[PDB]
């Protein structure tokens, strides 16, 4: 089947800059797989944050960007905020279904 | 905001049939799609299904294909995600997800995610 | 059985009014289920906000208050704080008994 | 306030019988209702039962109308909850709760809640 | 066997007194009981606050202080704070061993 | 401060034989006691056991009396509790418990608790 | 930094084998060292393996020597556990860990920790 | 086989110093040990602070260092801080592999 990989953790500073990869076991993460980022903060709390490779939600501030690179789908997070420590998830489209990653948990400091 | 509303928690016993809700506060149903994920500790979220209203396209897997089905609700509008032959097994945290992907812009708002016991 | 149904979560803003639902699943909830609220904040500790539809327990704010809607209770939350964030569990009365709904997380940001 | 008291902690072993208790500190018994309500982790909060110190009017339901049963007390002024036959499933947080619904104003105050251990 | 009980939680205001009691099984608590009250803070954290009935540990502040009542030992803190909020347990000496209570969550808001 | 010493975490496995210690960072041993309780998840906090350094007093229930232990050391200065014929329901952390109980001011400090894990 | 870079999550069976990465962003495969370590709930952090590009020297226990087993990677750089014969025993947070040990500064920095799930 | 002790957990103020030590149960902490010293926050963080009994990663302060006392390995902190409450790991080589304890908790009030 198809297993999506992302990193387990990144520590980061304020101000700084991450980037967050995903990628597809069956080849390229293509713009048929519509990348989907979802931050998820305790107690279940799940929020779509982009959508198709880089589509922001209402709201979503322009820091948070997604796109392609090489053969993986990357969120990266310009200016990053105590605020926006969190899980954050990349979803895949296969023709019918999404598969998730395990997610990608952020810490800031602090 | 646009947002989603499921059923906080449902309760159920083994070999019995459940039925959970996925509602659109604010959308059109007939342009979009419609996901379940199932979340349980430690196994992550496990990709579930789909729905489309019209003629259909709701769409699992070959272990999902029996029990687990989808389905949608015309005049108030909703989503719906079935659960035939109950096992303890089932027992998780079942997400809806629900907007565009017809070529407008915006994002899904993730439900809240409907625990479903089994049993007690 | 009496089935009581609420939304799993709802995410707000300070200042901002909140509305929280709660069906029936035995037909129209009335003033017969004295329709309760009771907030939950972390380490099981329940607090019962409004009993009866819409009677204030001793200092809760005006801010809270019950209603019926339709066929459904709600609770409305005015002026959302952050010390708002709870699990606003609906407990339904029927003849002899309470049945208690799912819980409404309410997240507020921040 | 005002408030409710219940005990922290109970340990029994599957066969036994034990009683939990429900204090009002500074109110009226002869008046007002009591319920009990089980929190296991996962199943929410089932409630359970009732109670009127009379006459009577302790009220349960077709699973519980066995081993669970409710009650009063005068002198000191207390409710009761009885669990015959203890299960290992019945190791859950037991809740009470208080005051009104007589035709007055105010609220009742939930009990901090009795876990039941089973057994060790 | 002997059954010590406390409450399961008392919620309480900053600059508010509180107690908590601690009932034997046995009958009486008495001064053969030596009531020792233990601060619990999250992270199985265990503190002394008083031994044998009303005897402060080292820098335990005069706010707290133990002493018999009746048939119950009782704790009283003065003038809560913020800090204080954590779980109270009471261990009595039954001759040659401990038995502990279930211990009385304090909520203080805020 | 004054502050008790105990092991982090232990791992054994069903049947062998652990022991546990419990260390006086600046008191007198021959004076005071010594407890050790343990604390499942659930359980809350059972008491245990007991100890004297000299002829000896470490008393413990007619649960206890079997594999359960109690001791001390001299040169150094430690507590001990043992378990033999260790058991998966063995598993949690046990404090040990620390000083006066003679006639003099102050308290005990509660050691930190040591995790035993059984068995992987 | 410098950083360390281990998979999430994965997925398995009973009886399957599966295989953890573990990457370097910006150091010298041929200089350093490499680790396993298991965290199950309770039972703490438990060293398992290492791992050396050339000739080799990866180095397990004789729990682990049969199942667990580590390895390189040269044109990318990673470093590899095996787990063959899957069992539900085997469900954890397995981290890696990275740098130095030549004689030179500095210190390694753990990898986030791949949570292996069996099975659902 | 080989046991590593250290302390369960340990107490500590602002601006004080505190000691976490760690023993090898097959003797001495020797340096072909290279004692390891490892923060853990909350959400299984890991972050390694000290290599080689006194090597720091970068950017750890002076005020973490390590050493071999007597026949145990010793991590010091000075001036401690709110930020330095953690779970501390100690882990040993023994010829190809690590063993680890079971970590010192260190609180600071606060
Ligand atoms: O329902 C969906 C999606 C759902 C989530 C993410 C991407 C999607 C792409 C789609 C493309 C075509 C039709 C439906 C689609
Ligand atoms: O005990 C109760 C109640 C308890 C909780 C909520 C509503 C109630 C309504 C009641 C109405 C009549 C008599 C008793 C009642
Ligand atoms: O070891 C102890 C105690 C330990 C905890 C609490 C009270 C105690 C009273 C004691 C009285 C006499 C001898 C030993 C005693
Ligand atoms: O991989 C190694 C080593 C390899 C060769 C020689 C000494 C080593 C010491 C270590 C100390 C800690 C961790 C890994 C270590």
């Amino acid at each position: 089947q198809a297993v999506v990989t992302q990193e387990s953790a990144l520590t980061t500073s304020p101000g700084e800059t991450v980037t967050l990869t995903c990628r597809s076991s069956t080849g390229a993460v293509t713009t048929s797989n519509y990348a989907n980022w979802v931050q998820e903060k305790p107690d279940h709390l799940f929020t779509g944050l982009i959508g198709g490779t880089n589509n922001r939600a209402p709201g979503v501030p322009a820091r948070f960007s997604g796109s392609l690179i090489g053969n993986k789908a990357a969120l990266t997070i310009t200016g990053a905020q105590t605020e926006d420590e969190a899980i954050y998830f990349c979803a895949l489209w296969y023709s019918n279904h999404l598969v998730f990653g395990g997610g990608t948990k952020l810490t800031v400091l602090e | 905001e646009v947002q989603l509303q499921q059923s906080g928690a449902e309760l159920v016993k083994p070999g019995a049939s459940v039925k959970l809700s996925c509602k659109a506060s604010g959308y059109t149903f007939t342009s979009y799609w419609m996901h379940w994920v199932k979340q349980r500790p430690g196994r992550g979220l496990e990709w579930i299904g789909r729905i489309d209203p019209n003629g259909g396209g709701t769409k699992y897997n070959e272990k999902f294909k029996s029990k687990a089905t989808l389905t949608v609700d015309k005049p108030s509008s909703t989503a719906y995600m079935q659960l035939s032959s109950l096992t303890s097994e089932d027992s998780a945290v079942y997400y809806c997800a629900r907007m565009w992907y017809y070529g407008t812009y915006y994002f899904d708002y993730w439900g809240q995610g409907t625990t479903l016991t089994v049993s007690s």
